[PDB]
C-alpha cells in the first residue's frame, strides 16, 4: 500500500548485513578452516558465486522465486525486474527493497555449498553447478516455502530458511562431496585449519550479520523482528555453551573451534523458529543445536565416510532439520510461542515439519546431483591429483596468499 | 663418526619419512620450512599488472643427527619414503658432526641422541 | 506508550553494532596485542563469556538491573523475561529491544575484563569468576546508574557508561592482574604484540560497533542521537592526534598502537559524556582523554608494577575516570551543554561524578575481589608455569592458531 | 521542516557504513596489496589523516563545503558547528547527522589517496598535504557538485561522488606518485602482495560499507535509496564478472585479486550513477566499469610510467571517468533511468558531464601539486633510500607488524 | 679451526644464549624458527572430529661461526645459559667450516667475524 | 670433493645472487628465511609503554652444493651480487659434504645436483 520508512530503512540495513555475511564472512569462515595453499580458492569461489548469484536474481530468479505461478515456481514477469514500478510496496516496504533481501539469502545459500567442496573441485564446474542448482534448486524451494507454493500452502513454519538456506545447501554439499570423492592424503594426512583467528572472524560475522538475516525476516521493525532478535541472542549463546560444555566433558578441552562451530549450530537450529517461538524455546533449541551439530562434526561425520572439509552437512544439514523439526513444538501458545495457525495442533504441525524437510532433501540432492554432473560432463569436477597437491590457489588461480 | 643428515623433500612427504624413521629407532629430529629452486619450478603468479615467471616452491628441510652406522639404511628409508618419481622430491646431504652434546645433561655423540 | 518503528529499527542496528564490539572486536583487539600461542585462549574466552553472559543476561540479569527495586537492585518479576509481552514498551521501543541493547553492554563490558588476565589465567576460573562478577557488580552498578537506583537518585551524568562499563570492567581487570601475578619472563623477556594489523582491526570495529553502544544510548534516533554521533566521531579523531602527538613528541615517533590506543581511549573518554555535551567539549575531551591514556598505560603502569598486559586499566580506567569526570563540566549551558539538572551547579555535579566514580571503584574491586578468591578456592586462577611456557592455546584448548 | 526519525535512523546508520569503508576497509585492502615491512605505514597514515580530517571537517571544512557562499566555496558561519541548533533540520534529518555523513565522504576520498604514496612517503609528508588538499580541494570540489556551487548550477549528475570522491583522489594519488618517484627496485624486484585475504577483507568491508554510501545519498529511506541499492548489488556483480572474465580470457585465470578489483571498479562506477538510472543500467555500468578497471591497471598503467603501488587511478580514476560519462546516458527516460532534468537532452547533459569530470581532474591535480610541493619544502616527500630498504614501519613507526 | 656451532633450543632460552654469548665476545649469529621431534613431545590437538596426537614443538636453532679457541668455552657458556632440566632443552652440534668469508671486505676466518 | 656453500645476505639480494649463480649453470638451490644479528643491529621498537632496544634484521639463507671445481667462482660471483658495501651484508660459509644424493634417481655428487 504505502511503504514506511522506518521499515524502508530496517531492510536496507538488514540486507547490508546479510550480504555481509557472504562478503566476508562464509569466505573466511571457510578460509580459515582449509590450508593455506587453498584459501584463495575459496575466497574466489565465494566471491565468484556470489556475483554470479547476484546477476541471475535479478534477471529471472526474483520473478521465479517470488512471483505467482504455481506450485513450485512463479513467473517471468519481473525479468529484470521489468514490470516492478520503483514505488511499487512489497509488505511495508519497497519492493526492491525486498528484492536486495531475498537475493541476498541466495547468494548466502551458495556460499554455504562450497565448503563441502573444498580443495579438490574446479573452479569452473562450480559455476556451472551454481547456475544449474540456484535455477533448478533454490528458486523453487524459495517459492514453495516463501513464495505461496507447495510447502506454504500446507502451513509449514519456516521464518528465516531451516529449509530454504540450511538443509537445502547442506544436501547440495554433501552430494558433492561424495561426487568428488575425498582429498588426496584423506585418512593418512593432516588437514589442520590454517588460520583459526580467520575462522573466529568468519564465525563473528556471521554471528553479527544473522540478525539482519533472522530480524529482518519480519519485514518490518516489529514486535515480530524484535522477538526474533532476542530469540537469536539467546538460540546462539546456549549453543555455545551446549557445544563447549559437550566438547569439554566427552574430549576433555573447550576449544576455540567449538566455541565457533556451536555459535553457528544455533544460528542454524534457531533460523526456522525464530520468530515464531518464546526465549524458553530458543534456549532450548540453542543447547539441542549446539550437541547435535557436535554430534554431527563427529560421530556422524564418521559414519557418512564422506569428505566435507567445511562439515557444511555436520553444522548446517543436521541443525537446520533439528530447527525444523523444534518449530513445529515449540511455536505452541502454551510453550511460549505465537501459537499454531488456525485448526493446526502439535501432531499435525510436526508432519509438516518433516514432509518440508523431505522435500527439501530430496529436491536439492536430485538437482544437485544433475548440476554437478552437467559440470562433469562440460569441465570435469575434479582437478587433477597434482594441482591438488600443489594447491588450488597456484594452479587455479595464479597467486599464493601470503608472500614474504 | 656422528653424521648430520639433511634431507629436502616434499612437504606431504614428511609423515612418511619420520614414520620410516621412527621404524628404525630415530624419533629425534628437527624440521624447518625452505623455499627450492631447481628443475622442478613454480608456475607463474599474476597479480594485476605484475607478472611473476619465477618462483619458488615450499619445501621441507629435516636434519638428523645420527650415528655413522645408522647412515646407509638411514639413507635408504629415507629415500624409499620421500620418493614420487616426480621431479622435485629433493636431496639427501650427509655431513661430518665433529661433536653432539644433550645440553641438559652433558652426554655426548650416541648418547646425546 | 507505542512503539516508534523508527526506534525500534535504530535500536535493533544499534544492538547489532555493540555486539559487534565483543564478537569479534575486543577478541581481535587483545588477540593481537598477547603473542601467537596465546591467542585462542583470548578468542575463546571472549565468546564463552560472551555466551555466558548472554544466557545469564535473560535469565536474571535483565530483571535485577532494570526492575524497580531498591537503591542497588531490582527484582526478579522478569525471570527468562517471563511477565513481559511481547508488545511492551519501554521508551519508544519494543521493551524485548531495550534487553538486548543492555545484554549487549553487560557483554561487552566483561569481555573488557580478560584482556587483564591475559597469558596466565585458567579458563574455567574465567567462567566462575564473570559469574560471580555479572551478578554482584555489573547487575547493582547497572542498577544504580540507569535502572533508578542510588546514583540516578543522585543526578549522575553517564551517558552510555563510564561507570557501569568501563571504570567497573577496569577495576575488575586490574584487581584480577595484581592477584594472579606477573607473567612468568614478566621484567626479562620480550612481550610484543604478535599481529598489529589483527590490533587495527579490532580496533577498527570497536570504533564502528561504538557509534551504536553511545548513540543508541539515547534510545531513540533523535537529536541527542545526533550529537552523541557526531560527539563520538570528534572525540576519537582527538585522541588519536592527542596520543599520536604526545608519543611523537616524547618518544620520537607516531605509532600503529598509538594511534589505535588514542582511538580507544577518545571512545572511553567521551562515553559518559557523548549526549550531554557540545562538539567543542568533544574536541577537549578527547585531547585530554587521548594524553591521559598516554599517560596511563606509560608513567601510571610503572607506578603500578602491575602486570595488565593489554592495559585495560590504562585506557579504560583512566579515560573512564577522566571522561566522567569531564562530563560534570561541559554539560553546562555555558560550554555548549544541554545544561544541568534544575538546582545543580557544576560544583554539585562534579561532587556527584566523583561520588559514583568512587563507589564503582569499591563496588567493582570488592566484588572482583570475592570472584577472583572463589575461583581460586574452586579452580585455581593461575595455570602451571609450564603450561604458561607452551602457551594457555595447546594447553587450555587443545589448538594451534595457525597451521602450515 | 521536521525531522523524520526514520530518516535519522537510516542516515546514522549509513554514516557508521561510510566510517566502516574507511576504518578499516580501505587499510586493509592497501595494507594486503604492499608488503610486510610497509603495512603499518598504511595502516597509521589511513587512522591518522582520518583522525585530522575528522577535526578539519567540523572545524571549517562542512562550513565551506555545505554552506552557501559562491561557486567554488560556502562560509565560515558553521565554525566547530557554531551556529547550528542542535534540532536544525537538513533535508529530513537533523542537520548534526549530515555534517557526519558528509564527514564520512571526505575521510574515505582521503583514505584513498594515500595507496598511491605507499611504501616511500614520509608520513609527516602526508599530514602537511593532506591539510591543504582538504582544504582546497575536497572542500571546492564538494561546494561546487554538493553545495549549490558551480557543476550543481550546471546540472551535473554525481550522486553519490564519482568526481567529489573518486576522481579527485585518483587525480591527487597520481600527482602524487610521480613527483614522489618510483620505489627502489621497482622495475627489477618483486612486489608481491604481502597478504591476499587481508585483501579481501578490505573489499568486503569497503563494499558492505559502500550500501550506506550509495543509499544514503539519497537523504532518506525512501525508493531512491532502494534504485540505489539494487543497483549497487548489480553493478558490482557486474563488474567482478567482468574483470574475471577478462582476465580468464585475456591472461588464462580468474583471480582473487581481480575479483576484488573488479568488486571495486563496479562500486566506483556506479556510484555517480546509481541514484538515476534502472537496473540494466546498472548492470551495463558494471560490465564496462570491470573491464575498463582491467586495462586501467594493466595496458594503462604501463602506458603512464608511474608508480601507484595500489593502483588507485587505474581503478578509481578510470572507473570514475566511466561512470561519470555513462550516468548521462542512463540516466535516460527511455533507458530505464530516472529522466533528464527539464530542457536537458542527453547530448547536453554528456557535455555537463564531460565538463565536470574536467574540472575535477584539473583542480584536484593543481592543488594536489601544491600541496605535495609543500610538504616536499618543508618536510620532504620521500624517505631516505636504507629508511625505504628496511621499511617504513620500523623507521617513521618504531613497530614490526608480525611478532612471533 | 674455524667452527660452525648450532645450537637447537627452547625459544625463550634465546635471549639468555645471545647474553652468554655476548659476554663472552660473541654478538655475530644467526637464528631460524624450526620444529622439533623428540624426547619432548606436543600435546594432543582436536579440531572437531580430527584428533591428532603427534605435533611437534617451535624451537629456535642458533647457528654461530666461531674460531676453535672458542669452542669449549662456547660449550660452556651456551650450555648453562639454555639449561632448564626439563626434558627437550636441546642439543649442540658442532662441524667444521672450511672457509668463512666477510661478503662486504673479503676478510677470511677470525676477520671474517 | 663436494661442497656445502651457505651464505647470508640482505633479502633485497637474494634475486641478484640467484642470476649471478644460474649464469654460470647453477640453478638449483634453497633458500631459508633468518633472523641476523652482529654489527648491523635492528632500530628501537616500542609498544605502548614497552621499549625493545635489541632486535633482529631479516635475512636470507641461501645453502647451495656444489663441485669442488666451482668454489671459487661461486665465492666471486655470489660476493660480487650480494655486495652493496654498507654493514650487514653478510657471510659465506663452506663445509665438506661427504654425500649427495638425488632421492629420485639415486645418483650421487655432481650427477646428483
Ligand atoms: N645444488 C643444490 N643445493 C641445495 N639445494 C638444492 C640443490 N639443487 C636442488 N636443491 C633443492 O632440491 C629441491 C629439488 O630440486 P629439483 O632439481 O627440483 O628436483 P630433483 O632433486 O628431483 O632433481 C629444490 O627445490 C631445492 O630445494
Ligand atoms: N637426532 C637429532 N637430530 C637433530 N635434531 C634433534 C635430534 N634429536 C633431537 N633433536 C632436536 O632437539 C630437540 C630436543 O630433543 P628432546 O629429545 O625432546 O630433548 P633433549 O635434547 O633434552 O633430550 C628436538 O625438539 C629436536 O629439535
Ligand atoms: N659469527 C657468525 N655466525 C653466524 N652468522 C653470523 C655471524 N656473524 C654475523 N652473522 C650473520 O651475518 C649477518 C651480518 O652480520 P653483520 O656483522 O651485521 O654484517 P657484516 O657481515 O657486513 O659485518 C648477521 O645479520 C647474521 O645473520
Ligand atoms: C524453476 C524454473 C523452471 C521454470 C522456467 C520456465 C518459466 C516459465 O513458465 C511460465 O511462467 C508461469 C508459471 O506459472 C506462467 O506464466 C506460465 O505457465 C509459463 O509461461
Ligand atoms: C544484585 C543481586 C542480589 C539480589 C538477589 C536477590 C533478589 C531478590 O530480592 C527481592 O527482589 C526485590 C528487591 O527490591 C523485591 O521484590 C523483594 O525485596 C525481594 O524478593
Ligand atoms: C569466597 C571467598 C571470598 C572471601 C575471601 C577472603 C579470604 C582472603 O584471602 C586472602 O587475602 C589476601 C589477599 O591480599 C592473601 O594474601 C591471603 O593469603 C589470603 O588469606
Ligand atoms: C575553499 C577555502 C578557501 C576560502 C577560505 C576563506 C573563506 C572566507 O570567505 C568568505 O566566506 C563567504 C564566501 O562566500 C562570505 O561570507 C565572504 O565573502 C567571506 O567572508
Ligand atoms: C607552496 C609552493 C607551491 C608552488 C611550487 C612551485 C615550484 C615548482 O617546483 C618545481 O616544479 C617542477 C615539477 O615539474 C620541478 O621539476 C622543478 O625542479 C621545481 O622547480
Ligand atoms: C540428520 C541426518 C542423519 C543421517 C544418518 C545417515 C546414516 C548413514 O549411514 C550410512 O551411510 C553411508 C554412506 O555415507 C553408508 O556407506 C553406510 O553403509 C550407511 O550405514
Ligand atoms: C518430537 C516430539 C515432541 C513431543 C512434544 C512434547 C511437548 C509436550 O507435549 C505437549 O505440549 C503442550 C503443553 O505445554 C501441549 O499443548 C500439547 O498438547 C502437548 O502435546
Ligand atoms: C540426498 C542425499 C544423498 C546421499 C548420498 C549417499 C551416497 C553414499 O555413497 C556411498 O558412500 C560410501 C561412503 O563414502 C562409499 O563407501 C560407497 O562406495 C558409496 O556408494
Ligand atoms: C557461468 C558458467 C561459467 C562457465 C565457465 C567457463 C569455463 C571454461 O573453461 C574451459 O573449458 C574447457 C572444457 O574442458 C577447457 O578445455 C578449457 O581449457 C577451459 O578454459
Ligand atoms: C587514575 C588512577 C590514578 C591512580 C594512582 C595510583 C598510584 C599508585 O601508587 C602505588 O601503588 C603500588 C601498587 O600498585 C604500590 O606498590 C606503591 O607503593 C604505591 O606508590
Ligand atoms: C575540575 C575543575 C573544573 C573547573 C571548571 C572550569 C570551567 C570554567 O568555570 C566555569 O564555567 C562556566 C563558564 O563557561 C560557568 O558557568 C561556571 O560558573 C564557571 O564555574
Ligand atoms: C580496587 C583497586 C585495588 C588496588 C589493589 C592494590 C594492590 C597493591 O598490591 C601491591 O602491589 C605491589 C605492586 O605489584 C606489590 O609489590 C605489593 O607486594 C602488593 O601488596
Ligand atoms: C559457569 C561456571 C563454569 C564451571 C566450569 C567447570 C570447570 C571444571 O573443571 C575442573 O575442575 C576440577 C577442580 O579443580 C578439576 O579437578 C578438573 O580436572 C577440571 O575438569
Ligand atoms: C582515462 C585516462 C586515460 C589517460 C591516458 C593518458 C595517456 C598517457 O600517455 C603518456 O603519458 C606518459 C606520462 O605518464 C608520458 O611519458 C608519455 O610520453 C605519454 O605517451
Ligand atoms: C558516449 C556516447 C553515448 C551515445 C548514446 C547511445 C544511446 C542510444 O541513443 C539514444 O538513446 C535513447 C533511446 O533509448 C534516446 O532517448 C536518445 O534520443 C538517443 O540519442
Ligand atoms: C593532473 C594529471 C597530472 C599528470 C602528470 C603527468 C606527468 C608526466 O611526467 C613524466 O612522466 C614520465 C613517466 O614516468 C617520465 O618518464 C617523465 O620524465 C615525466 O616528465
Ligand atoms: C597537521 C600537520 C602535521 C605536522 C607534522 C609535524 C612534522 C614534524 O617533523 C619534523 O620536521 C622537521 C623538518 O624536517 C625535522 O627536522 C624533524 O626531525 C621532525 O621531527
Ligand atoms: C537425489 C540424491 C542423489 C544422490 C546422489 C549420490 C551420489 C553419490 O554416489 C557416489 O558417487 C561416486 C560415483 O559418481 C562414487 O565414486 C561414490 O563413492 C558414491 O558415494
Ligand atoms: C576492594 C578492592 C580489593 C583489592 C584487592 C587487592 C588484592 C591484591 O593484593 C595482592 O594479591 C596477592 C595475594 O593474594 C599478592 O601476591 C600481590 O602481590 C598483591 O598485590
Ligand atoms: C595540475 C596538474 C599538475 C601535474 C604535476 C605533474 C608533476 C609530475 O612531474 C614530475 O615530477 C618530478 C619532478 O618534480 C619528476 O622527477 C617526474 O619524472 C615528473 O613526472
Amino acid at each position: 500500500a504505502v511503504a514506511d520508512k522506518a521499515d524502508n530503512a530496517f531492510m536496507m540495513i538488514c540486507t547490508a548485513l546479510v550480504l555481509f555475511m557472504t562478503i566476508p564472512g562464509i569466505a573466511l569462515f571457510y578460509g580459515g578452516l582449509i590450508r593455506g595453499k587453498n584459501v584463495l580458492s575459496m575466497l574466489t569461489q565465494v566471491t565468484v558465486t556470489f556475483a554470479l548469484v547476484c546477476i541471475l536474481w535479478v534477471v529471472y530468479g526474483y520473478s521465479l522465486a517470488f512471483g505467482e505461478g504455481n506450485n513450485f515456481f512463479g513467473n517471468i514477469n519481473w525479468l529484470m525486474l521489468k514490470n516492478i514500478e520503483l514505488t511499487a510496496v512489497m509488505g511495508s516496504i519497497y519492493q526492491y527493497i525486498h528484492v536486495a533481501f531475498q537475493g541476498s539469502f541466495a547468494c548466502i545459500t551458495v556460499g554455504l555449498i562450497v565448503g563441502a567442496l573444498a580443495e579438490r573441485i574446479r573452479f569452473s564446474a562450480v559455476l556451472i553447478f551454481v547456475v544449474v542448482w540456484l535455477t533448478l534448486s533454490y528458486i523453487p524451494i524459495a517459492h514453495m516455502v516463501w513464495g505461496g507454493g507447495l510447502l506454504a500452502s500446507h502451513g509449514a513454519l519456516d521464518f528465516a530458511g531451516g529449509t530454504v538456506v540450511h538443509i537445502n545447501a547442506a544436501i547440495a554439499g554433501l552430494v558433492g562431496a561424495y561426487l568428488i570423492g575425498k582429498r588426496v592424503g584423506f585418512g593418512k594426512e593432516a588437514f589442520k585449519p590454517h588460520n583459526l583467528p580467520m575462522v573466529f572472524t568468519g564465525t563473528a560475522i556471521l554471528y553479527i550479520g544473522w540478525f539482519g538475516f533472522n530480524a529482518g525476516s519480519a519485514g518490518t521493525a516489529n514486535e515480530i523482528a524484535a522477538l526474533a532478535f532476542v530469540n537469536t541472542v539467546v538460540a546462539t549463546a546456549a549453543a555455545i555453551l551446549g557445544w563447549i560444555f559437550g566438547e569439554w566433558a566427552l574430549r576433555g578441552k573447550p576449544s576455540l573451534l567449538g566455541a565457533c562451530s556451536g555459535a553457528i549450530a544455533g544460528l542454524v537450529g534457531v533460523t526456522p523458529a525464530c520468530g515464531y517461538i518464546g526465549v524458553g524455546g530458543a534456549l532450548i533449541i540453542g543447547v539441542v543445536a549446539g550437541l547435535a551439530g557436535l554430534w554431527g562434526v563427529t560421530m556422524l561425520k564418521r559414519l557418512l565416510r564422506v569428505d566435507d572439509p567445511c562439515d557444511v552437512f555436520g553444522v548446517h544439514g543436521v541443525c537446520g532439520i533439528v530447527g525444523c523439526i523444534m518449530t513445529g513444538i515449540f511455536a505452541a501458545s502454551s510453550l511460549g510461542g505465537v501459537g499454531f495457525a488456525e485448526g493446526v495442533t502439535m501432531g499435525h504441525q510436526l508432519l509438516v515439519q518433516l514432509e518440508s524437510i523431505a522435500i527439501t532433501i530430496v529436491w536439492s540432492g536430485v538437482v544437485a546431483f544433475i548440476g554437478y554432473k552437467l559440470a562433469d560432463l562440460t569441465v570435469g569436477l575434479r582437478v587433477p591429483e597434482e594441482q591438488e597437491r600443489e594447491g588450488l590457489d597456484v594452479n587455479s588461480h595464479g597467486e599464493n596468499a601470503y608472500n614474504a | 663418526s656422528m653424521k648430520l643428515v639433511t634431507v629436502i623433500i616434499k612437504p606431504f612427504k614428511l609423515e612418511d619419512v619420520r614414520e620410516a624413521l621412527s621404524s628404525i629407532g630415530i624419533q629425534g629430529l628437527t624440521v624447518t620450512e625452505v623455499k627450492g629452486f631447481g628443475r622442478q619450478k613454480g608456475h607463474a603468479e599474476l597479480y594485476r599488472g605484475a607478472e611473476f615467471s619465477v618462483n619458488f616452491l615450499p619445501k621441507v628441510k629435516i636434519d638428523v643427527a645420527i650415528a655413522d652406522d645408522q647412515l646407509d639404511e638411514v639413507i635408504d628409508i629415507v629415500s624409499k619414503a620421500a620418493y614420487t618419481g616426480k621431479i622435485g622430491d629433493g636431496k639427501i646431504f650427509v655431513a661430518e658432526l665433529q661433536r653432539v652434546i644433550r645440553i641438559r645433561t652433558g652426554e655426548a655423540d650416541e648418547a646425546a641422541l
